[PDB]
């Protein structure tokens, strides 16, 4: 688990 | 000759309906055969083609109800110092007429009203009785009763039917409001009643 | 057809265990185990659940007694409350609960306390009471000699409405228990077989008008007896 | 306790009041103005006979615990009876 | 149980009749609504007189032919039974015009 | 036990069964019985005989006037469109024929052809077939613009606002501003003669048009003005639409204090008037779930989408675009919710179903595929990096790469390079490259993402926060540039605690990177400090979960519509 | 008072949707192999969606799919039997 | 068994377990406990448990299969032979009951 | 091939 949740779209 | 939808003349059938409704709202003589004829007419009116004459029938029915209620409101105003004894019998007649109209307009009640805002025909009469002649005269009737019912504990007995013809009056004109079975009656009758009974509670 | 034999055995093993009568509890274990040897485990999987509940019965009454004894508040049930729960998916007691009933306030305190114990000792296990099998001893001492009668909950409920008043009308009787009417006909006449309550009404049969009155001169050769 | 219904063709159909009270607008027939006469001019006699047979079918088989059988609405008398079922609100 | 349709020149009577009920039972039921005491009127099944005391089982009103869906039709004489004015004939689909 | 079937239902079954002989005679029945006959045709499985009857506008005008039994009609109509019969296209073309015939007839007849046009267009826009609702509304527009009259101009402006909605639902944005210009000319023409029309619906539809175009500032200004244009006499439909879209475009302006009031009042109004199982209330719940997704209530924002999909899936059948939007929104909210847990079989199930629906009812080139291929790849990416097998995860990265390339191509064709949507597309593509081991262009993609986002959105939005966090995680973990990622993490935490507060759920993915960075640089005091802050954040997260339901959080009669509009207008 | 109560699990479904057996009885996994070995630990586990399954059934179901079998929602345990 | 990934191995074994359990429940509800079809389901479960490294109850499944097969089909029958062959393959290869 | 084939179908 490295990155964030990602953009809203 | 058949219950098929047909191109029916709306004004002629409305004029036929008008006399029977006038008999209904005033509890006049009602012919059973003519009652059946008016059920047939109401069904033929609700399903006519190319357009169902349901909204026109509903708006003309509410026009009749509002002008009749205005006429009865004038009849109430013209009788000074008499509004309660006439009010009980007149409300009884109008409530029986409202039941008779819910009896009369059942097909329009269960096919055009509940489909679409709009109100039931039987519950239109009670709601409009509340809206057009109770809102202008909500305190005149209560004060006459309140000054008469509070003397019962003092000795001066009131009239049983006059005082009990109103304890169920504002309860009856809100029966369609399933969310408010006793809400409107309590806030217009108990609210002055509690102040009056509070004064004699300690005195 | 061994399937119909189990049905006629489960319907009657339930009768044998629920009334506390048995030659010996070890033999019941011996009998069920032997049927398992004959027709496998699945034949007696249900019958093995008829057992292993009477063993847990004593293991649950003491825990409930230990629960009420180790209670913050002092609660007295006022009666010898013996309880044993039965697995619903095993015993053939699926008789219709359509006949509704509510026990009066004398026995209401004890019945609600066990549900509180059961809801916290075990999670998610609801309790559906079977009032037609609950039999309890009742203090029958309104007359001179304190006899002892073995009655069910349904039999006691009609009798309980007569302890406060020696003459209560059937109209009040049929509403105090709010139970089924056709089975109520055989509920009271069972007492008339052992003449618990005299037929106060002049009518030969029993109906809603048949108001009754307690029997003053009831006598029994045995102090403790079974009512059938 | 017995109420008669006359069709467009003059045929009269007596029936028990509880049998005719399961309908929608027949209750409106009986309520209001006060053996009672109920007149129809758009309802022919065969469809009214089928409606009365349906009343007898409904009251007899209401809350029956067995396999209830279907009501035999013949294919030829089906569209007229369908509108009668709506008009009578049955 | 037995349901039947008692009718006359005009009119129809809808009644519940038991298997063990007699024809005179139906006569009294009709008299309770239509008057006309049973000596005056006679109940007729498809050109056959029904005895006053015979049980309805022998008259042919079995429960199979007297269900409330299609009740049995009997005549009343004081025959002249008027038909139901049969609905318009429906096309047979496969009939070649 | 058994209840008798009513005579009405038995007769309905008899007329249906005797259907071939009496096919024509059914059309002479009242509208109360025609719908029941056709619904019995649907229940029996006779979808072919039903499709041969709903393709006639003469029949479909009568069956549409069963407003009480409308929730069944959408389930019949949709059941035809899945069955194969293109009832929407056939109805639109039949109405085109009818309008072309009546265009030279009287004005009174022309009014009837518009009333039939409005009900059919509203039904087809409700059912989701926006493309086939565009022809009906366009034909009605032609009929109403062939003559110049006051009521005709009222019909023109109402048809223009209705036509703007179906242009947004089909992602035809480039025609949306043209339709707004046409409606602007018509309303200015009305205002010249003195008569005024309510501007709430027309100006509101721009609040969704520009929101889909990601013109957030202009969308917010139009939200302010349109919400100001709300009157008391409006129907509940317009009020719910305006409140919904105002909440949508107020979320993106970080004005959550008033957007919450707008969206909760909209949810209350939609449930109270339309009902708990009405498609408009489903749309309201979908936008409420969008709001709850953008206020760090993701645990609360899945139970709203699931409540906004169980309505559309019980009214709009199986293969409909409105169910597709509910799936492609739930597949993302479940993607965010399960991001920490890593259980992505439900989130993928709702993503492959949205693709399997949009690919069947929409052409190959459409924007609604861009927002559906994106989410499917987002779950397809997390499954790969959590898969221990390598020959499978390489295929998953390849599939996600194809999906992101297709979505980027559609977005670039629609908006252009300098749009926020393509900025999010580039951010996702670089985020994919980070696990795809292609950093030499992942860095370029991320740099483009932050520059495009920060020159349009600004420097105080959470989108640039996510992009900067992505870039700094790319630098810290694998690019080994620990020096220039510290300021990016600090910017991310500052903006996150400014917008969503200290309890923002995205702070873990920056804390566990910055602690690793400080472990790799040699400082341990900051490691201990951020371990303490991370523990404090974890206990705050565990404490501040009431696990309530927003469906129950919104109350009954919170405020009247006057109070919420006055509060929104005063607050701004 | 010698009272008798029929205890049961308060589910309204009355059927575990994974093993298709009656919920009061044993699960299909306990009914096959543990029928003669050890059958007392086959309890019922609820969920947030208020759908209750045999604990052996739902635990076996979760080893492939993490959704509630009756309705495709995320499965989180709510209550057990102990 | 012929695969190499352990996660794939476990997932397909559990899928086969679910299919066999559903089939066993359907057969048990339809026919009953003592039948050839239920015995075949038991044998399939036993060989699957052998494939799932759970050899303790694999013997129980195989003996439950054989005691039903040989009771109905006699001590010498094809299904009985196949079931006892599965039991022997369980014994000699993995449970070390040579 | 550790085992024999399946019993039947
Ligand atoms: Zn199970
Ligand atoms: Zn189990
Ligand atoms: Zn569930």
């Amino acid at each position: 688990l490295t990155r964030n949740k990602g953009p809203a779209a | 000759t058949s219950l098929k939808p047909r191109v029916v003349d709306f004004d002629e059938t409305w004029n036929k309906l008008l006399t029977t409704i006038k008999a209904v709202v005033m509890l006049e003589y009602v012919e059973r055969a003519t009652w059946n004829d008016r059920f047939s007419d109401i069904y033929a009116l609700c399903v006519a083609y190319p357009e169902p004459l349901g909204e026109r029938l509903y708006t003309e029915t509410k026009i009749f109800l509002e002008n009749h209620v205005r006429h009865l409101h004038k009849r109430v105003l013209e009788s000074e110092e008499q509004v309660l004894v006439m009010y009980h019998r007149y409300w009884e007649e109008y409530s029986k007429g409202a039941d008779y109209m819910d009896c009369l307009y059942r097909y329009l009640n269960t096919q055009f009203i509940k489909k679409n805002p709009l109100m039931e025909i039987g519950e239109l009469a009670l709601d409009m009785w509340r809206k057009l002649m109770v809102e202008p005269l909500q305190a005149i009737l209560i004060r006459m009763l309140l000054r008469e019912i509070k003397n019962d504990r003092g000795g001066e007995d009131p009239n049983q039917k006059v005082i009990h013809g109103v304890i169920n009056s504002f309860v009856h004109v809100e029966q369609y409001k399933k969310k408010f079975p006793l809400k409107f009656y309590q806030e217009i009758f108990e609210s002055p009643f509690l102040t009056e009974t509070g004064e004699y509670y300690k005195q | 057809d061994k399937d119909v034999f189990q049905k006629f055995y489960a319907r009657m093993l339930a009768k044998r265990l629920i009334h506390g009568l048995s030659m010996s509890m070890d033999s019941e274990e011996a009998m069920i185990n032997k049927l398992k040897q004959a027709c496998g485990y699945e034949f007696t999987s249900k019958l093995h659940r008829m057992y292993t509940d009477m063993s847990v019965s004593a293991d649950l009454n003491n825990k409930f007694n230990n629960f009420i004894k180790n209670q913050d508040t002092v609660i007295d049930l006022g009666i010898s409350f013996q309880i044993y729960v039965l697995q619903a998916g095993a015993w053939p007691l699926t008789q219709a609960p359509s006949s509704t009933f509510a026990i009066p306030q004398e026995l209401e305190k004890s019945v609600q306390m066990f549900e509180l114990f059961y809801s916290q000792h075990f999670s998610g296990r609801k309790l559906t009471w079977l009032h037609y099998l609950c039999t309890g001893e009742v203090k029958m001492n309104y007359l001179g000699k304190p006899y002892v009668a073995m009655v069910t909950t349904y039999q006691m409920a009609v009798l309980l409405a007569f302890n406060n008043s020696e003459t209560v009308s059937y109209k009040e009787l049929q509403d105090s228990t709010q139970m089924n009417e056709k089975e109520l006909t055989k509920t009271i006449k069972s007492l008339l077989d052992v003449k618990m309550i005299n037929h106060d009404s002049e009518k030969e049969d029993i109906d809603a008008e048949s108001s009754f009155s307690l029997n003053m001169n009831f006598s029994s050769k045995r102090t403790k007896f079974k009512i059938t | 306790m017995y109420v008669k219904l006359i069709s467009s063709d003059g045929h009269e159909f007596i029936v028990k009041r509880e049998h005719a009270l399961t309908s929608g607008t027949i209750k409106a027939m009986l309520s209001g103005p006060g053996t009672n006469e109920v007149n129809f001019r758009e309802i022919p006699s065969h469809v009214l006979s089928k409606v009365c047979m349906y009343f007898t079918y409904k009251v007899r088989y209401t809350n029956s615990s067995t396999e209830i059988p279907e009501f035999p609405i013949a294919p030829e008398i089906a569209l007229e009876l369908l509108m009668a079922a709506n008009f009578l609100d049955c | 149980d037995v349901f039947l349709m008692i009718r006359r020149h005009k009119t129809t009577i809808f009644t519940d009749a038991k298997e063990s009920s007699t024809v005179f039972e139906l006569k009294r039921i009709v008299e309770g609504i239509l008057k006309r005491p049973p000596d005056e009127q006679r109940l007729y099944k498809d050109d056959q007189l029904l005895d006053d005391g015979k049980t309805l089982g022998e008259c042919g009103f079995t429960s199979q032919t007297a269900r409330p869906q299609a009740p049995a039709t009997v005549g009343l004489a004081f025959l002249c039974i008027e038909p139901f004015s049969s609905p318009p004939e429906l096309p047979d689909v496969m009939k070649p015009q | 036990e058994w209840i008798p079937e009513t005579l009405y239902n038995t007769a309905i079954s008899a007329v249906v069964d005797n259907y071939i002989r009496s096919r024509r005679d059914i059309r002479s029945l009242p509208e109360n019985i025609q719908f029941d006959v056709y619904y019995k045709l649907y229940q029996q499985g006779r979808l072919c005989q039903l499709g041969s009857e709903f393709c006639e506008l003469e029949v479909f005008a009568k069956v549409l006037r069963a407003l009480d039994k409308r929730h069944l009609l959408h389930h019949c109509f949709q059941a035809l469109m899945d069955h194969g019969v293109k009832v929407a296209s056939v109805l639109a073309y039949s109405f085109s024929r009818r309008c072309s015939y009546i265009a030279e007839s009287d004005a009174a007849v022309k009014e009837k052809a518009i009333q039939v046009g409005f009900v059919l267009g509203g039904f087809l826009s409700d059912a989701g077939w926006y493309s086939d609702a565009e022809k009906v509304f366009l034909s009605c527009l032609q009929l109403c613009t062939l003559h110049d009259e006051m009521l005709h101009w009222f019909r023109a402006v109402e048809c223009c606002v209705r036509l703007l909605h179906v242009r947004n639902g089909n992602c035809k944005y480039h025609l949306g501003e043209e339709t707004f210009k046409l409606a602007q000319t018509y309303m200015d023409k009305l205002s010249k003669h003195g008569q005024q029309a309510n501007k709430a619906a027309l100006y509101g539809e721009l609040c969704a048009l520009l929101f889909a175009k990601s013109h957030y500032d202009e969308a917010y200004k139009w939200c302010i003005e349109a919400m100001k244009e709300i009157t008391a006499g409006l129907p509940v439909k317009v009020v719910v639409d305006v409140l919904r879209q105002a909440s949508k475009a107020c979320v993106v302006k970080r004005e959550f204090k008033k957007a919450e009031q707008l969206i909760k009042h909209a949810v209350y109004l939609a449930r109270d008037h339309f009902g708990s199982k009405h498609p408009k209330y489903s749309d309201t719940l979908l936008d409420y779930g969008f709001y709850l997704l953008n206020v760090d209530n993701i645990c609360q924002s899945v139970a709203i989408y699931q409540a906004a999909l169980d309505i559309r899936q019980s009214v709009f059948g199986g293969k409909n675009i409105h169910v597709a939007t509910a799936h492609e929104d739930l597949a993302y909210s479940s993607y965010v919710h399960q991001y920490s847990s890593g259980k992505f079989d439900n989130a993928l199930f709702h993503a492959e179903r949205a693709i399997g629906i949009i690919t069947h009812i929409l052409p190959e080139d459409h924007l609604l595929l861009a927002s559906s291929k994106r989410v499917k790849a987002l779950i397809l990416e997390e499954i790969a990096i959590d898969c221990h097998n390598k020959e499978t995860e390489q295929r998953l990265l390849q599939e996600a790469h194809d999906l992101h390339l297709s979505s980027l191509q559609l977005a670039k064709k629609a908006f252009g390079e300098f749009n926020v949507q393509t900025a999010k597309h580039y951010g996702n593509l670089g985020r994919l490259y980070q696990s795809m081991r292609k950093f030499k262009e992942a860095e370029e993609m991320h740099i483009k993402a932050i520059q495009i986002k920060e020159q349009l959105l600004g420097q105080e939005d959470y989108e640039v926060a996510l992009s900067v966090g992505h870039l700094a995680s790319l630098y810290n973990y694998d690019m080994n540039q620990y020096e220039n990622a510290e300021k990016l993490y600090l910017r991310s935490i500052a903006i996150g605690k400014k917008l969503f507060g200290e309890g923002y759920s995205g702070l873990e993915y920056d804390y566990r990177g910055l602690i690793k960075l400080y472990n790799s640089i040699g400082n341990y005091e900051k490691v201990f400090e951020y371990h303490n802050v991370l523990s404090n954040w974890n206990r705050l997260r565990d404490r501040q979960y009431s696990v309530t339901d927003a469906l129950e959080d919104v109350s009954t009669s919170p405020q009247s519509t006057e109070e919420v509009v006055q509060s929104f207008l005063i607050s701004q | 008072w010698n009272a008798v109560a029929l205890w049961a699990w308060d589910i309204v479904v009355d059927n575990c949707a994974i093993c298709r057996n009656h919920i009061m009885d044993l699960c299909i996994e306990c009914q096959a192999n543990q029928a003669s070995a050890t059958s007392e630990e086959c309890t019922v586990a609820w969920g947030v969606c208020n759908h209750a399954f045999h604990f052996h059934c739902i635990s076996r179901w979760l080893k492939t799919r993490q959704v509630c079998p009756l309705d495709n929602r995320e499965w989180e345990f709510q209550k057990y039997g102990h």
